[PDB]
């Protein structure tokens, strides 16, 4: 057995003796109360538990016995619908068992055992089974919650339980092989779950803003990020995934997310109705995010426990878009690693672990087809910060700039109506060569191209900008004002959206398609006013320059019939003077 | 345009690079003390195993 | 009586014959100046432990040195009628007369509040200035530091956010002074000046008998500046929760704070982590601010305003780093605005916000500031930056069309942000708003609806 | 047995018996959950050592800990069959295939040519590019980094040009059949598209049955990272010096490699260098493109190409400082041509090869390319200038001469800059720029001879 | 003395059994007897700074070690002779190694297994002055004066007759005792006495007009020429040295380019002198690292060639020492310093930095020796 | 030091006015920056001894005159400016220290005044 008692207590962090057979990276049960530690070190019979509940009240000579579980998971359903914490547990059942405050010490189920899913078997007694292979379908909402058999675990089936409800913890189908498959089952978090093989991504995923995929092109499997210096939109970013992304399964799962932030983002999933699915949000929300009230230790655990969620979704045969709330906080996290275990980190103020830790979680998931047959593809978008506000350092390059796609905020790009901002250039996207097919064939054989087109007068007007600021322009020519009005128009309406509004966002082909349209006529008939003798101050005075500055607010549905109408007028208002 | 660059403008953007520079360098001072005091830790530490 | 030091330099202190100790436990102590500190037992060793004291070593002698462990967790005595009575970061009462009985007796580590237990608040406050209450609009349960620069004032302005707080009687559509509102005080470095200044401002707000103040001056101990403010947001919690009410808590000089955070940052074990201040700073400014919020089942309410201080107008210092972050909605305060005699000086072209469209500007707060907010926020813009626009492209520069950017700029500033000692409801607001709006044409008012327009003509 | 654990930081293990163990040295640990885990052997005493395991972190425990000493010395065999293997990594088959065979055993970590038996380059590679071959030159056995910005993506331009390569030495009267080429890749941190974009076309054309691959995984632990360059350079040595070949390494994101570095040097008691870098550098990346030239007497070399990420291309950063003395001549890829869709983004002036007389001479490359090197140079350049004049007085008030000089640019990048994935010769190279400067009078050539002009126009 | 490993971290070995060490030690680690050197000693162990680096090493080995201070090799061969930093020559190790190297490499650090000519210009019963006349040696470069190193003032006995002799072979024995071979050892980190440095006075020709009748620094100066190779500006130092009066020219880097700097050595014979009219390579010492070189090569670099030129001085040569890349010198010196409690504290530089640098330039220029004879040390400090 | 100590003697009490001409303190700063480096006295303000003006302060405390004996002693310290700008301590702390500057810029350097 493992044993032993508290040595010294320093900070959150207990250090412990007398630790025999104690093993790395293992999940124990910490004082009294049950505090819950981990083996982040040994030097014999002392090993420097991290405990990832705050201490307040544990002293010298109290338990420390470890499970032995390799920080296990927990996997079954009743991840729907439902609060999770980044440490797995379940917080309905601390808000209604203790009050509404949190305390140390607060150990409950962190797969509830007080729920029973309804059975309806497929597989039969006859046949073997194999890992990766869906022994019946448990009906979770309109979604299909499979049920598989744990990866490296096969036999004979001999029994199958028929239809009924069962507790997770009973079993269901029962083998030859000594075991029960039950929908209770370990399954690691340093141990990925094994994929076939891994495919190219080659589809894009929709993340439904008209300026995050048209000009800088996201990728379904893919991964992307985003950043943010000190509270610019670090955290609106994500009322545009919020339901305007295409995932199937939703994993909302914060680093930490500060009290404040919980107010109203946090609740905001129960008082919704998706379109997509048809009925509510939530429904299609998995729900395990940390807050900052949680203690400083959960949030580093936060990112492996969910990753494998992130997993078993993908697995099951669903689109899956987890997003990690500000992963800027787990780095903060490691890093106090380094103080309490008396070592120093990495320099310039950059934590002792950079790309090792960063990378894996990054690749992880994505882009794999699994033993099962099924379409694994996870959508991964790291909202991180700069801590010193520098956006040259490691972290950033290793596996923030190097992904899909790299986007930048600046201050008072965002306060002027911009709701979330990107920078037009210093912005850019790796992928976008192998995004090419299914816009190509699905939207039109010139969506790719109108794209490129919409981007390069949007960063051309960069070269004039620079001289505005040197000197001035002096004069105004009718090739000068060309670009520049152009180019103010486009990041007048194209890029102020807001992701407070429906109208002024929404995951929608032809309103992306529809807009850059309406753009293209514009421009097109500009180049051949001014030949003819048209000055640029009348091209501002006509009314047509307001439809294009009123697509910004029309009804989703209306757009197509608007649309239509409107583009007759550019080109009747343009060759006519 | 030229007189206004040769003063105010053009050495002013360098004093602003070699401001910054100067005191991220400096700061590594702290960086280096601390881990020497770490360093001397750890090693004081492995010196009560076969000593004192 | 455990004697036997090891080390003694400052609040912290090593002293053997220990392991009776738990994390957070009230001891005492003897020194050799005759007389009997305080101690919290930050951390705990095998045959010794860190202890914190309540006070600055001047004196301590290793022939009488003392320990006894009072109480294994460490707390302070809470009671419902402490209202009317002043106090100091020790915790005594500074009044004079005999300190009160406790009803619980609660830690001043600090419970967190469940993040399921809130829910989004939408009842808006008149705080004296329009600016707020249109642009960020502050709400119960929602914090909104206010960034102040060093050789900038920060006394000033806080003061007329103490004496014109007051909820809507039904602006709002409703009001909530049908239950006693009431504020609480506690400062955390303070001169000579700042004392008396806050207290005859109290007298201007006439709440004196209902307000409970923790004041921490500076020649107080240092180590104070750092207790004292989990332990004033205990008393938060036990008045706004727990007998219902609706009690502003007001939090200033937390620059004075981070002093002392530095302090333990480094002549402790751990090492810098955050550009040269610690790494478990994080939990130092998230044990605080992250206790505050409306809470669903409860009437009342912890509305917290922190009031920074911080070293220049730098932005990668660790004060507005973290705060920024933290923070949902802020204002600043500048220096374009403080040379032209306009008290309050915000300026919100650097600012930012956050919520405004999100559970606020719709909901029971009214949708009349809904399209203004929007408005404004690209008007201002339009204002403020072509100032500079100007000096380069020429010297007088502007053209028939920029022209009209920077003639809104001098007059909405002006009027405007300049309250102080006027106060202005949502109405009041709204109306000299648009008439200022009439100066741009119809094509940049495009966000306005056709509605807002004649609505507040 | 070797057990005794002090210290699992991270991905440390330390072990008794360290006498028997050596410094770079690579072994086996035995662990209970049955892992098998290289790690060299780093660190020794006579009591402790650090070994640093291949596989994650997770799975050591202190009840079974064993080393079975593999060799002290460091170890690798090499074989000349690699000429169509392919496999990821330290070499671990993805082909399927045996990954080595004993025909030899060198090191990953010995010592460098001598100058004294080390040549210069003659020959000429053809990538099938232009501004590689005209405005720098590139050349058999050469040294000359691809300067790439983090913002902008290496690793397409790298693989690109990778199958595209197909050598043309034509001209000097040496074949293609006289010739071999093989293609060594070796990179790191590739995330899952890229992973899976390098392979596929590689495989495509033939470009994996006359080359073999390497390609470090980001699911890999960064101990792996640092031994992948020292690797497959080991292995182009094998080929080149003794079975007459010539090799092209390209290496892709050295940045990388150099963060990994860090964190074994921490452990390993060494304070990093400037912007917070290894300070230990500059010897390791010595040895990875001083262990490249040409020899003399053998006709094969190995020719070097790193590419690097830096985050604003600045000089600031110490990743081009060091480098930069080391190689010669300069690449570098701008942010400006790759916006607006150029592939490959390379601009030739910030670049210039130092070594293009000491490489090639004349008819080798033509004798007209010499001079047709500093037209070209020389007639961009002033374009890029009048582009920020195109609107401001025009170029309907400029000069003839000039007018000319800015639509030359435009047709520059169109045909010249960019063919993507097309190929060319010197021959069609300098056919193209023929044809742009017959657009130029003969009053406007005056940078070739009068021989040139009279060549061609 | 002897003694055995105890740790090795890094390149840098440690080992005790060291007692009675000297200070800048003779260190041959192992077995395999890795050029190192010993430096500042810590209990009864001692601190290594081993050059080559270590990867076949194992602890607990023997470590032989000489007992007497590293010094600078001095005698016939130098002129026409290849070496590197180490001072060891890298032509004699493409032999006896091939085309590649493979540490722990020892070999003679001067051309010892020639046969070299003698002439006695001394003979017994006379006494010698120092750093002067002991005997020449004609070569087919000028003549070397293989003169008796300073302080050495006594009496001789048996100078044999002009023929050819080894270098190690004796010519010449001292009366009062004391042997003397043609070989000479002289510490790295002294410099020779003199009895006054003189005051520049003869203009330094450089062979191009413009260079030096503008603006001389004559002989005995420091001068510089910044911004980095690779644009023509290696012309200007190959032809400065080429056509410029002297009679001997040390050439010297260290971290210098790849191939570019081999282009320099090859090119180095089809250089031609105007004085001789024939080879520059004739009358060429070179010392050169490359950047393949061992950690602390480049490190030791400078100091051998400041010596070197020394030597030529007291014999009445005049010498043109061409210092490139001093810029990069400092780049190994950072990485020693790291490892040691000699940690950085300036600005990313270590501050022993300016110590190490000044000592270069004070230690060169025009000025007499003891044996009476003139020369100078005419520095081009090429920083780039 | 020695220059400063030397003279005070021959300054009082002989009574023979003296004036030291000292050169360049860059020489001094760097030489003294070295010691404080195995010490740890941890030498760094802007990368030059933070502990400069505390050994500066008796090497140029005798500078002005003293009362009773004649003759004195009057410091003239000479230094190079690495760059214009009085950032960095080798003229800023120096320029503290002292009673008052001259500077001689270069302003009229680049016109050939002298």
């Amino acid at each position: 057995m493992i044993q032993g008692v508290i040595q010294k207590i320093a900070g959150p962090a207990v250090i412990a003796k007398g630790m025999l057979g104690a093993r790395m990276y293992d999940i124990c049960k910490v004082g009294e109360e049950g505090l819950v530690g981990e083996i982040i070190r040994l030097d014999g019979d002392t090993a420097f538990v991290q405990v990832y509940e705050d201490t307040s009240g544990l002293k010298v000579g109290e338990p420390v016995v470890s499970t032995g579980l390799p920080l296990a998971v927990e996997l079954g359903p009743g991840m729907l619908n439902g609060i999770y914490d980044g440490i797995q547990r379940p917080l309905e059942r601390i808000r209604e068992k203790t009050g509404i405050y949190i305390t140390r010490g607060v150990v409950v189920h962190a797969l509830d055992r007080e729920k029973k899913w309804a059975w309806t078997p497929m597989v039969k007694p006859g046949d073997e089974v194999r890992g990766g292979m869906v022994l019946g379908t448990v009906p979770e909402f309109g979604f299909t919650h499979k049920i598989l058999v744990p990866p490296d675990v096969r036999g004979r089936v001999k029994e199958v339980k028929p239809a009924g409800e069962y507790t997770v913890e009973e079993p269901v189908v029962v083998l030859e092989d000594g075991t029960e498959l039950k929908m209770y089952h370990t399954w690691p978090v340093r141990r990925a779950r094994p994929v076939q093989r891994k495919l190219d991504p080659n589809t894009p995923f929709l993340t439904g803003m008209r300026i995050l995929d048209v000009l800088f092109p996201v990728a379904m499997g893919g991964t992307a990020a985003i950043p943010g210096p000190f509270g610019s939109g670090k955290t609106v970013t994500q009322q545009s995934l919020a339901k305007w992304s295409n995932a199937d399964v939703v994993v909302y799962v914060g680093c930490g997310e500060r009290g404040n932030e919980m107010t109203d983002v946090l609740v905001e999933f129960p008082e919704l109705t998706d379109p997509k699915t048809g009925g509510p949000l939530m429904h299609r929300t998995v729900l395990i995010a940390n807050t900052s009230n949680m203690p400083v230790a959960a949030r580093e655990a936060s990112i492996y426990v969910g990753v494998t969620i992130a997993e078993y979704f993908r697995d099951q045969g669903f689109s899956v878009a987890l997003m990690a709330d500000s992963t800027s906080r787990w780095a903060e996290a490691l890093r106090e690693i380094s103080s309490r275990l008396e070592e120093m980190p990495a320099e310039e103020g950059y934590p002792p672990y950079l790309a090792a830790r960063l990378a894996a979680f990054y690749e992880r998931a994505g882009k794999v087809i699994t033993l099962g047959g099924e379409e694994g593809a996870v959508t991964i978008v790291g909202a991180v910060s700069p801590p010193g506000g520098d956006m040259s350092e490691p972290v950033t390059q290793s596996t923030l700039r190097i992904v899909g796609a790299f986007w930048r905020l600046d201050a008072s790009l965002a306060f002027r109506r911009h709701f979330p901002a990107i920078n037009w250039n210093g912005s850019y996207s790796l992928f976008t060569s192998a995004l090419d097919p299914w816009y190509r064939e699905n939207v039109a054989e010139d969506y790719p191209e109108l794209r490129d087109a919409i981007s390069e007068l949007l960063q051309r007007e960069a070269g004039l900008q620079e001289i505005v600021q040197l000197v001035g322009p002096d004069a105004l020519q009718d090739a000068e004002r060309l670009v520049i009005e152009v180019g103010r128009i486009i990041r007048e309406d194209f890029l102020q959206q807001n992701a407070y509004h429906e109208v002024d966002a929404y995951c929608s082909m032809k309103k992306a398609y529809g807009i850059m349209k309406m753009i293209l006529a514009f421009y097109k008939e500009a180049e051949a006013a001014i030949k003819r003798g048209v000055s640029i101050d009348e091209i501002l005075q006509l009314p047509v320059l307001e439809r294009i500055g009123r697509a910004r607010y029309v009804s989703e549905e209306e757009f197509p019939a608007y649309f239509e109408e409107a583009m007759k007028e550019i080109q009747g208002a343009f060759k006519a003077l | 345009r030229v007189n206004a660059l040769e003063q105010v403008v053009i050495p002013g953007i360098r004093a602003q690079i070699r401001f910054i520079q100067q005191v991220l360098e400096q700061r590594e001072r702290e960086d280096t003390f601390r881990l020497k005091r770490i360093k001397g830790k750890i090693e004081a530490r492995e010196a009560e195993e076969e000593g004192g | 009586e455990y004697t036997g030091i090891t080390y003694i330099s400052g609040p912290l202190l090593f002293v053997e014959n220990a392991k009776d100790l738990a994390y957070g436990a009230i001891v005492d102590i003897k020194d050799g100046t005759g007389r009997v500190r305080g101690g919290q037992v930050i951390e705990v060793s095998e045959e010794y432990a860190v202890i914190q004291v309540f006070e600055e070593t001047t004196g301590l002698d290793l022939a009488t040195t003392s320990v006894s462990l009072v109480e294994d967790v460490a707390r302070l005595g809470v009671s419902k009628e402490m209202l009317g009575r002043r106090f100091n970061g020790i915790g005594k009462p500074i009044d004079g007369l005999p300190p009160i009985t406790p009803e619980k007796r609660l830690p001043i580590t600090g419970l967190p509040l469940n993040p399921v237990a809130r829910r989004k608040p939408e009842q808006f406050i008149q705080t004296g200035i329009s600016t707020i209450d249109v642009m960020n609009t502050l709400v119960r349960g929602q914090k909104l530091p206010i960034f102040s620069g060093s050789g900038l004032p920060a006394n000033e302005i806080a003061a007329q956010i103490a004496r014109q707080a007051t909820v809507r009687p039904d602006l709002s559509g409703e009001g909530e002074k049908e239950e006693p509102f009431a504020v609480v005080f506690a400062a955390m470095g303070i001169t000579q000046r700042e004392l008396s200044y806050f207290i005859q401002e109290f007298e201007r707000t006439g709440a004196l008998s209902r307000s409970v103040l923790f004041l921490n001056k500076a020649d107080d101990p240092t180590i104070e500046r750092i207790l004292t403010p989990r332990m004033a947001l205990t008393v938060a919690e036990y008045l706004a929760f727990e007998h219902d009410y609706h009690v502003l808590v007001i939090l200033t000089d937390m620059t004075n704070y981070c002093e002392a955070l530095r302090e333990i940052g480094a002549a402790r074990e751990e090492i810098p982590g955050r550009r040269g201040y610690p790494g478990y700073m994080y939990t130092d400014l998230a044990t605080i601010y992250e206790r505050a919020g409306v809470v669903e089942g409860k009437k009342g309410s912890v509305t917290q305003i922190p009031i920074l201080s911080m070293p220049d107008d730098d932005r990668t210092h660790p004060i507005p780093d973290l705060t920024g972050y933290i923070t949902e909605g802020q204002i600043q305060l500048s220096r374009e605005l403080h040379r032209k005699g306009i008290y309050p000086p915000i300026d919100p072209l650097p600012s930012l916000s956050r919520l405004m469209n999100n559970g606020v500007g719709k909901g029971k707060t009214r949708e009349d500031h809904k399209q203004v907010s929007d408005q404004l926020y690209s008007a201002y813009a339009n204002g403020v930056d072509i100032r500079k626009l100007v000096a380069i492209i020429g010297e007088d520069a502007l053209t028939e069309n920029d022209r009209r950017y920077l003639q809104f700029a001098d007059a909405f500033e002006r009027f405007f942000i300049n309250q102080g000692q006027q106060n202005r409801s949502i109405e009041e607001s709204l109306q000299i708003a648009w008439a200022l709006l009439s100066m741009l044409p119809q094509g940049e008012l495009k966000r306005i609806s056709k509605d807002h327009i004649g609505k507040y003509y």
